[PDB]
């Protein structure tokens, strides 16, 4: 009867997703989540699961006990942009 | 036995094949209808089959005999539309043999000239090559009669009796068993044998309202369409 | 798995120009705003590394001696259009022997935009539309104009606009501050505010370039030296 | 997730074997060729029963190798045709990510070929670590040879610089198999040294064929 | 007409392009040509492929093919491309000479015809040339010169070089016994032949299985000769006894 | 109208062209044929068969002239025969007019095989499906060659093609030398045509040609039927 | 679905799909509507904008002054196909110096239109004029659409949510054959407030207005001078 | 006449053909590139000799003008073709205005053929990226850098190739106005920026330098052992 | 699968799949019979109304082609348009060549050939029109001819197209058209297209009928009014 179709966050989701996946690890007071939704425009809910553990990790890497906007950036800047010859979502739009 | 675009397009398969001619060929017993063409000492006859299921047709243009030149005659088989098409052609590359040239064309030259325009269509991959038969007759100086047939894969050749359509291979058989015999050969022996080789292929005993003939002979050789009546007369004569 | 160039959606849509249309998200942001006193521009360049030369890149060139441009998205295929408006209005002067007005080369640009075809012609655009927006700003004999571009040919005049990948944000924002008395100060300061706002890096004197427009002057570029003192009053 | 791609021969299986000795959690191994069984429904049978195995024991490792051996070689052994390998993928799949609660396992994947297997086989959340092995460099170069010539009564006259640029791009493999064949060599002619010649002819037997 | 094609022009995903790489792979096996000069003269050494016992032996050439009155060359693979693309560069030369009166440099002519193999990789939709094949000549401006080809399209002068199945032997033999400058048309036929004795799988080296053409400078001549089958035998047994007499000194 | 204008044979991964295998196939599955030189001329022999007596043996020929002093003969594919004839016709012809003297052989089979290797590079076409074989006499020497589909070409002293042709050329290997006349080569002809033929050979299934230096012609049946007999 | 990528390919029920999608993507403009009085024809036109801060796109275009057209669709199009009219008017009025007859233009846009769906890789036009006019035998009023099909018809309207006005306008049928000018657009306006939800009518920023009469050249208004036309309506009765 | 597209948008809003040049440019040999007041100094490295080459025909740096040298990196098939039609096109403009050619017209032009050839029909992208230096009238020396998508800049110091990432982060924290002081220390400054990167070991690296005055002057295998054994005494007399 | 996608490829068991598509495509079409008297033809078409909007008189399906000649369509209105255009064109143009009315055995051979030049290439897709020709001339009585999409044309005593063509010709042979002048031939026309089309599957409908031979001296036009509204009103006793 029902044909739910489930799309790609615009804006607001990546925001909101953002929020609930960081919102249980010590991070710095004044990161803003807005610029890093900017950042990336087609994206799903894995990806932004897997920036998050991975600033994680930056931060873990060196010494630090809370990370900073340079590592979201580093993360941002590694996982979305160097993993893309490695992605699925150019051929399922088209659900191909 | 396929790989790849073969089955789609005239391209070689692995054993050295290519399908989309020869579906051609299974292609022309779509009409379902037989002629046959026999040449005697002096003389050469075309007889083939008509069938009209409805009253509302108009009967007299339903012929599949066309008048390609006032010498040469043909009989054509398979789709209509490609064989008007091919009629088309004939009569309009006779007319230029006999503007450039100055004098009558010969059958061979036109047979041939007609499957190498034919050849083309399973050489290139965009084109599909007109599933249709030809069968010509005509009279040359110091030959007396000739028979040609030509196919749609580009293989024309001379032969002295010949059936195209359904129900070829029996009466090729019956044909062969007749010829083997060698007797002499007359107008009306020769018409008698091509009726009577339909007539036992199909098993109908027909009337004289259901069969088209033609006919070229050495007293005339105006290719010419015999008309109901002395059709009537041949088929009376045959049964006594 | 392969379709043409062009091909209908079941939806209504075409195939390409979608793609083109979500395609500008990538690019930097610029504002344009409309007063009656005359037109501002304003755009960001996004430096990438400390050994550019900040004086290469640029965005807003002027068509004109009263007509200037703003582009967002893709830059490598703005040129062909730019030098089209150009060699355009040229020519319409030489014959008519006047100035034409800003929405006659809106449209005049636009009707290139979708002719790329993959059959029955010669080789012109093989296939891509266009991936550029264009913000048109001008004064011509009715005053100050700005017109607003996109890559299906849509053109239609706006009063307030911002295009490129923070274009929502700043759309919403600049709905509430702006009214029709206004003047170019403070239309400037407003633009300066948002881009502030917005933009990534640290704002400053370089990073930025603002161009205003005016029916008394031509099409005037701030340098390195005005652009301060908007800044260190913000 | 990891997965570990590059050109044949560069130590991939290597690193495996080293977390391997390291390791304290049980360690299950399999190849991707017998993935692939010859009747209709064995092949999600078969990896049901392996991930039930690896879940029941312990913390543990779960290494799979050529994962890609399934997608390029076909066999006539095999009673489907080419979609009972989907519903293979498809099985897989599901085990990496289904929503069942997974609990606490690992798993590595290898493979030279990586521009063929299925991206969502490999979407974050299955697999968040990608490593590429580059081909070695000369200075690599020259430490696998001090490595592999550590405990061998090498002479004095031979040199590793000339046998560095013996070949452009020989790969990790090609220094063991040139040192263990010249090391046959000589103890054909029951020997205990290693001359020049044995390492000239040695590569000439490996390399040229 | 979309579903038929076969897309012979774009990239790959891993940066590289197809066909040519088929190509070279293609190259590898069907024949052995190697290249060598040091002094006056240099030489070309080719592997006969069709050596069946009905042959006619016409033409005074196998492989070796003139270009104009100081250019020859050799080549390898498909040999109806080869062919082609001899007549294609033999009317460049010409029309070269036609409108400058003067003898055309070899550089310039490699340069133009890898110009052209290069055209059909880049648009055009059509398989490529599946041919590489070697220059040797003598100019005024650099005295003799020796190049190779590729299908790609690139090329580069050389010293000594080979393109066969088995070059990557014949190289490593080449740049560990060779000599910069002393070498002169007397020794050069002995490197020759022992490169192609250890290429080859056959032994005993039967002069009709090989071909060899020199280039020698004259006053004003600059001729060129292929040498008859009545000279390889004694070079042959030469080479056969000299090794036999070092390999009895060890 | 327009074509295609893409090739349609493409290199293998392998590094194969695989329309020429397929071609060669097709070739090899043809009528056999034989051909021979010994010093004075050339004899190319074929075996032709009419399915049935209906068939008029003396309407078609296998063995077509292009001009006073060449011959040419086919194994393959039919209608792919004709075009190839006549280009031939017709690039003699452009030889003639522009020199003034009957064409070389070896002119002739150069620009033929460089019309067949064309004809496999250009887009929207397949290969054609024929072996050819080509005879002349030209300056005392006889001249024999064969064309490839792939546009190769070759010069032989003994030839066989068509079905079972390694057998032909094993037989011819036993059997040939260089000196030689032409009856005897018309017997040792028709002696390894006897190999695959039919049953009974009679003197109309079975084409011959001969070329000396007095120039080409094709043997009447009667000549054929007396070569038959006094032989086998 | 392989029978959906071409416009050659024929459904095995004989219907291609690429027409049909063109006629999907035309219904989503904004609507319209036109109809014809004894001596005049009238349309009307709802206009649309994206943002409060931009102007509304314009609908309504001038072919010639006996001649006017309204669209429906994508932009592009309609600008090509309006100015090969205006091109094809101009060459009538110049070769034989009088006005091209309403029949005729449409006969040759039919024609024009119908090329593009038979060759390869070609795509139809996606537009949806509705043409007005004036001629020897009076008013006139056509519809094309993207099938290159061509009707004649008293009164219509497309667009998006176009059907509750052609109930209005089918009940309403018999009284347009004497009224004047006055109450036409007054009923045009009426059938063109039906295809609105409750919250929302007319502000005279949205809406455009056409006319063409005997003695009156073609005229547009827009958004000034509509409010005499727009004022004398009664209120949407609850 | 093959006439069929080739790039097209992808449905998240990329043109994957330009990519793939791109990423076939990156996997070239290494080039560098400095300017000074009066001397512009760029180099080459992965010469890999392999002792059977003549060197005077692999060059990898040419001259356009006599003000003007390109270095290219990517697949050199498609280099030559760019350096003809850029010669042929740079010596017309002679014909028309007097002056000689700037470096930013012909940097232009070439940005522009090379993103015109992204648009037409049936024509693969082109796979190479440039750095084309020059001192143009006036006495102004600059540099510029050309991408396979055409899209040209200007910078102060560049790496292209094969590891380039590694170069730019050592010369964006080294290069300061004394280290530009003296030309011998620019040219040092090369060198070590080369030595830095791919091993390159002191054979491996082919300079060549315009003092803004004459033509090129491409330095033998002598001065550069010199420069090399300079830097490395340097370096060990600071450690 | 993939035989039938291109109009160049023959399936396995040798025909083409594109052109009985276009076929199936015709079998949707309302209906239009046409007949032949004594001295011209009649031609009659039954015209559905969508809605009430739409005006009398519009899109008329009953075209007129040139002074002499007249076509009755049925299938695709776009795709008949485009026929009826280059028929026209080619009458023209043989009137300009030679100097006389066209007779009808080769203007429907001209465009039968034109309409099969459309069912070989792969480029172009098959017209989906089928349609009829008829006219009246003294030298010569009446013609009819009957032209479908796959490129076959053939001569009638009447015939009838659409979905209920069989139906239509049932009551159609019960005549004995061969005698009566086409006076009183309108009166069974109305009643043979009354008695067909129940009012179930459609609420209203009109009639559109042609007129062409001696009575009006060899132009073809629009029957008179009344003449219809009589002919109508008698067809409206088949209720009894
Ligand atoms: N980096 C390296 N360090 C030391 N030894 C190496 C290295 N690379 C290769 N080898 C040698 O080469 C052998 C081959 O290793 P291994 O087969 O594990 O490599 P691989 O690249 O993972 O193989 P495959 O891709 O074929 O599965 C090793 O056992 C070792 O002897
Ligand atoms: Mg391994």
């Amino acid at each position: 009867d029902r044909k739910i179709e489930f799309s790609l966050p615009d804006l607001e989701g990546r925001t909101h997703i953002f929020k609930i996946h960081a919102r249980s690890m010590s991070v710095e007071r004044d990161i803003r989540f807005e610029l890093l939704a900017r950042l990336c425009p087609n994206s799903t809910g894995a990806e932004i699961r897997s920036v998050c553990t991975e600033a994680g990790m930056f931060a873990i890497r060196a010494r630090r006990k809370i990370a900073t906007e340079k590592d979201f950036l580093e993360a941002v800047n590694k996982v979305i942009k160097s993993y893309a010859k490695f992605s699925a979502t150019p051929r399922y739009m088209t659900y191909n | 036995s396929s790989a790849g675009f073969d089955r789609h397009i005239t391209i070689f398969s692995p054993e050295g094949r290519l399908y989309q001619v020869e579906y051609a060929f299974k292609a022309i017993n779509q009409g379902g209808l037989t002629s046959v063409a026999v040449r005697g000492k002096d003389c050469a006859v075309i007889v083939t089959q008509k069938k009209v299921p409805d009253k509302l047709l108009d009967s007299s243009t339903v012929t599949h005999l066309f008048k390609i030149t006032e010498n040469i005659g043909c009989v054509m088989t398979g789709m209509t539309a490609d064989s008007r098409s091919q009629v088309q052609r004939a009569r309009y590359e006779a007319a230029n043999w006999k503007y450039k040239y100055g004098y009558e064309i010969p059958v061979d030259m036109l047979c041939k000239r007609i499957a190498d325009i034919s050849q083309v269509y399973t050489q290139n991959a965009e084109m599909r090559p007109l599933g249709c038969c030809m069968i010509l007759i005509g009279i040359d100086e110091e030959q007396g009669p000739q028979v040609y047939k030509c196919d749609p894969a580009g293989y024309y050749c001379g032969f002295k009796a010949t059936a195209a359509g359904v129900k070829q291979t029996e009466s090729t058989s019956f044909l062969e068993k007749k010829v083997k015999k060698k007797f002499d050969w007359t107008f009306e022996q020769t018409v008698e044998t091509a009726i009577t080789c339909l007539s036992t292929v199909l098993s109908i005993d027909f009337k004289p309202s259901e069969i088209e003939v033609g006919v070229v002979t050495v007293e005339n050789p105006k290719f010419r369409i015999l008309t109901e009546a002395e059709i009537d007369a041949h088929l009376v004569a045959l049964a006594e | 798995y392969d379709r043409g160039v062009n091909t209908f959606s079941p939806e209504g849509r075409l195939f390409q120009v979608e793609y083109a249309i979500e395609a500008i998200k990538l690019g930097s942001t610029a504002i344009g705003i409309q007063t009656s006193e005359g037109v501002c521009l304003a755009v960001e360049k996004r430096i990438t590394s400390p050994l550019m030369e900040p004086s290469s890149i640029e965005k807003i060139v002027e068509i004109d001696a009263h007509i200037g441009c703003a582009m967002s998205g893709l830059i490598a295929d703005a040129k062909t259009l730019i030098d089209k408006a150009r060699v355009e209005t040229q020519n319409h002067w030489f014959t008519y022997n006047e100035t034409m007005t800003v929405e006659s080369v809106t449209q005049a640009v636009s009707n290139l935009a979708l002719q790329f075809g993959e059959e029955d012609a010669d080789p012109g655009a093989m296939s891509r539309p266009f991936g550029v927006a264009l913000l048109f700003g001008g004064v011509d004999e009715k005053g100050p104009q700005l017109f607003h571009m996109d890559p299906s040919g849509t053109f239609v005049q706006c009063d307030a606009r911002a295009i490129g990948s923070a274009s929502e944000g700043a759309q919403s924002s600049l709905q509430e501050v702006y009214h029709k008395s206004m003047t170019l100060k403070e239309a400037i300061k407003s633009s300066l505010i948002i881009l502030k706002q917005v933009m990534e890096e640290k704002l400053n004197a370089t990073n930025i370039e603002l161009a205003t427009v005016q029916p008394g002057q031509n099409f005037h570029m701030f340098t390195k030296e005005e652009l301060e003192e908007v800044i260190k009053d913000i | 997730g990891v997965i570990l791609y590059g050109p044949p021969g560069t130590g991939k299986t290597l690193l495996a074997k080293a977390v391997a000795n390291q390791t304290s959690a049980t360690f299950l191994r399999v190849v991707g060729s017998e993935l692939i069984q010859k009747y209709l429904g064995d092949g999600p049978k078969l990896v049901r029963e392996l991930f039930r195995v690896a879940e029941e024991h312990a913390p543990s490792i779960v290494f799979i190798d050529e994962i890609d051996a399934i997608g390029t070689k076909r066999y006539d052994s095999n009673s489907g045709g080419e979609r009972e390998i989907q519903r293979t993928m498809l099985e897989l799949l599901n085990q990496l990510d289904g929503f069942d609660s997974r609990g606490d396992v690992k798993v590595i994947m290898a493979t030279n070929r990586i521009e063929t297997l299925d991206p969502a086989l490999i979407r974050p959340g299955r697999i968040d670590r990608k490593i590429e092995f580059p081909l070695p460099d000369e200075k690599t170069k020259k430490r696998i040879f001090q490595i592999h010539t550590s405990r061998m009564t090498l002479a004095d006259d031979v040199t590793l610089d000339d046998l560095i640029m013996a070949k452009d791009d020989l790969s990790g493999a090609d220094i063991k198999a040139i040192c263990t064949e010249a090391g046959l060599m000589a103890l054909r002619e029951r020997r205990m040294k290693v001359t020049n010649e044995d390492f000239k002819k040695s590569k000439e037997n490996v390399l040229y064929k | 007409s979309r579903r038929y094609d076969s897309r012979t022009t774009i990239f790959s995903p891993e940066g590289r392009l197809y066909q040519v790489e088929y190509a070279m792979e293609a190259i590898g096996h069907a024949g052995t040509c190697l290249g060598i000069l040091a002094n006056d003269g240099v030489l070309l050494a080719a592997e006969r492929r069709n050596i069946h016992k009905l042959l006619d032996e016409v033409f005074f050439s196998e492989k070796i093919y003139k270009l104009n009155e100081d250019m020859a060359c050799s080549v390898a693979g498909i040999t109806s491309d080869a062919n082609v693309l001899t007549n294609e560069l033999r009317l460049i030369a010409q029309r070269y000479l036609l409108q400058y009166q003067e003898p055309i440099p070899c550089e310039q002519l490699v340069t133009a015809l890898c110009d052209i193999k290069q055209a059909y990789t880049q648009f055009g939709g059509k398989r490529p040339f599946g041919v590489s094949l070697l220059y040797i000549g003598w100019d005024k401006h650099y005295g003799f010169q020796l190049y190779q080809s590729d299908p790609s399209g690139n090329y580069g002068g050389w010293k000594a070089t080979c393109i066969g199945n088995n070059s990557a032997a014949a190289v490593s033999m080449l740049k560990q016994d060779y000599k910069e400058g002393e070498m002169t048309l007397k020794s050069a036929l002995a490197l020759a032949i022992k490169v192609l004795n250890k290429t080859m799988d056959v032994s005993k080296l039967s002069a009709e299985k090989v071909e060899i053409a020199t280039l020698t400078r004259e006053n004003g001549k600059t001729v060129i000769r292929v040498l008859k089958q009545k000279e390889v035998e004694q070079l042959i047994k030469k080479h056969e006894e000299e090794e036999a007499k070092a390999e009895r000194e060890k | 109208e327009r074509g295609y204008s893409f090739s349609l044979t493409t290199f293998s991964p392998s590094g194969k062209l695989v329309q020429i295998e397929y071609a060669l196939a097709a070739v090899a599955g043809g009528a056999p044929s034989v051909g021979i030189k010994a010093a004075n001329g050339v004899v190319l022999a074929t075996e032709k068969k009419q399915k049935s007596i209906l068939y008029d043996e003396r309407s078609v020929h296998k063995v077509e002239p292009i001009t006073k002093h060449i011959g040419l003969v086919y194994s393959g594919m039919g209608p792919d025969y004709r075009v190839l004839v006549h280009r031939a016709r017709k690039l003699a012809q452009q030889y003639y007019l522009v020199y003034q003297e009957p064409i070389p052989t070896a002119q002739l089979v150069q620009r033929v095989a460089s019309v067949m290797q064309e004809y496999t590079q250009s887009g929207g076409v397949r290969p054609f499906g024929v072996s050819l074989l080509i005879c002349g006499w030209n300056e005392g020497r006889p001249y024999l060659f064969q064309s490839d589909p792939s546009g190769a070409y070759f010069a032989w002293k003994a030839t066989a093609m068509g079905k079972n042709y390694v057998n032909g050329k094993t037989f011819l290997e036993k059997r040939y030398n260089e000196d030689l006349e032409l009856e005897d080569a018309i017997h040792t002809a028709i002696l390894t045509l006897k190999e695959s033929f039919e049953g009974q050979m009679t003197e109309d299934n079975i084409e011959v040609g001969i070329c000396n230096e007095a120039g080409f012609r094709r043997l009447t049946p009667t000549e054929v039927k007396d070569y038959l007999a006094a032989i086998a | 679905n392989q029978y959906d990528n071409d416009v050659t390919v024929w459904s095995p029920q004989g219907r291609i799909h690429q027409i049909e999608y063109a006629m999907e993507a035309v219904k989503q403009g904004s609507a319209t509507v036109g109809l014809k009085s004894k001596t005049h024809a009238v349309l009307v036109a709802l206009k649309r904008a994206q943002s409060e801060l931009a102007a509304h796109q314009k609908k309504i275009l001038h072919v010639d002054n006996h001649i006017g057209i309204s669209i429906a669709g994508l932009t592009a199009d309609a600008r090509l196909l309006c100015n090969f009219m205006r091109q094809e008017c101009l060459d009538s009025r110049f070769v034989f110096d009088r006005p091209l007859p309403v029949s005729r233009l449409v006969s040759l846009i039919g024609s024009k239109t119908q090329i593009p769906t038979q060759r390869y890789g070609r795509r139809p036009y996606g537009v949806g004029l509705l043409i007005a006019g004036y001629d020897d035998m009076g008013p006139h009023i056509f519809q094309t659409c993207p099938s290159a099909n061509y009707f004649d018809c008293r009164a219509m309207s497309i667009g998006a949510r176009s059907q509750s006005a052609r109930t209005y306008l089918e009940r309403h049928m018999s009284e347009f054959m004497e009224c004047n000018l006055n109450e036409l657009v007054k009923h045009g306006l009426r059938a063109l407030r039906e295809t609105l939800p409750a919250e929302q009518d007319l502000t005279t920023k949205n809406v455009s207005i056409g006319i063409v009469g005997k003695d009156l050249e073609f005229t547009i208004y827009d958004d000034d001078d509509v409010s005499p036309f727009l004022e004398g309506l009664e209120e949407r009765p609850q | 006449s093959y006439d069929r597209a080739i790039t097209v948008f992808s449905p998240d809003g990329h043109l994957f053909q330009v990519e793939y040049a791109q990423e076939a440019v990156k996997k070239g040999s290494t080039a560098v590139g400095v300017r000074g007041r009066d001397i512009v100094v760029l180099g080459v490295e992965k010469k890999s000799v392999a002792k059977l080459q003549d060197e005077r025909t692999v060059r990898k740096i040419c001259a356009l003008d006599d003000n003007v040298c390109m270095a290219f990196a990517g697949l050199t098939a498609d280099a030559r073709i760019v350096i003809n039609r850029a010669r042929v096109e740079c010596q017309s403009h002679r014909l028309t205005v007097e002056d000689p050619v700037t470096v930013e017209y012909i940097t232009r032009y070439i940005a522009s053929l090379k993103q015109r050839y992204t648009q037409s029909n049936g024509r693969r992208p082109f796979g190479i990226s440039a750095l084309i230096v020059g001192f143009d009238f006036d006495g102004t020396p600059r540099l510029y850098q050309t991408d396979p998508s055409g899209t040209y800049h200007a910078w102060k110091a560049n790496a292209i190739g094969r590891g380039a990432k590694s170069v730019r982060e050592f010369l964006e924290k080294n290069y300061t106005d004394e280290a530009i002081e003296t030309d011998d220390l620019t040219i040092k400054l090369v060198i070590k920026a080369l030595l830095e990167v791919v091993q390159s070991g002191g054979k491996n690296i082919e300079l060549a330098v315009m003092r803004r005055d004459q033509s090129l002057k491409i330095l033998n295998p002598e001065e550069i052992e010199k420069y090399v054994a300079e830097i490395e005494k340097e370096k060990e007399e600071n450690e | 699968t993939g035989y039938d996608l291109s109009a160049s490829t023959f399936s396995p068991d040798g025909r083409v799949f594109q052109v009985e598509y276009a076929m199936k495509a015709v079998e949707n079409s309302s209906t239009a019979i046409g007949i032949r008297c004594k001295d011209g033809v009649v031609f009659g078409v039954e015209k559905l109304v969508l809605s009430k909007l739409y005006e009398e008189g519009s899109n008329k399906r009953l075209f007129n082609v040139d002074r002499h000649v007249g076509m009755a369509v049925a299938g695709l209105l776009a795709d008949a348009r485009s026929l009826a255009d280059i028929a026209r064109e080619e009458a023209s143009n043989f009137r300009s060549n030679f100097g006389y009315n066209i007779p009808l055995k080769h203007l429907a051979d001209r465009v039968a050939m034109y309409v099969h030049a459309y069912t070989l290439y792969s480029a172009v897709r098959p017209f989906g029109c089928s349609f009829m020709l008829g006219s009246y001339s003294v030298n010569d009585g009446a013609q009819l001819y009957m032209i479908d999409p796959s490129g076959v044309s053939y001569g009638y005593w009447g015939c009838a197209i659409g979905k209920a063509r069989q139906a239509a010709k049932t009551e159609i042979e019960k005549l004995q058209m061969k005698e009566m002048t086409c006076r009183d031939i309108v009166k069974e026309v109305a009643k043979i297209i009354y008695i067909v089309h129940d009012e179930v599957k459609d609420k209203a409908f009109e009639l559109e009928l042609s007129w062409v031979g001696e009575l009006t001296n060899g132009r073809h036009e629009i029957v008179p009014k009344d003449i219809r509204e009589e002919a109508e009103k008698y067809a409206k006793e088949s209720l009894k």
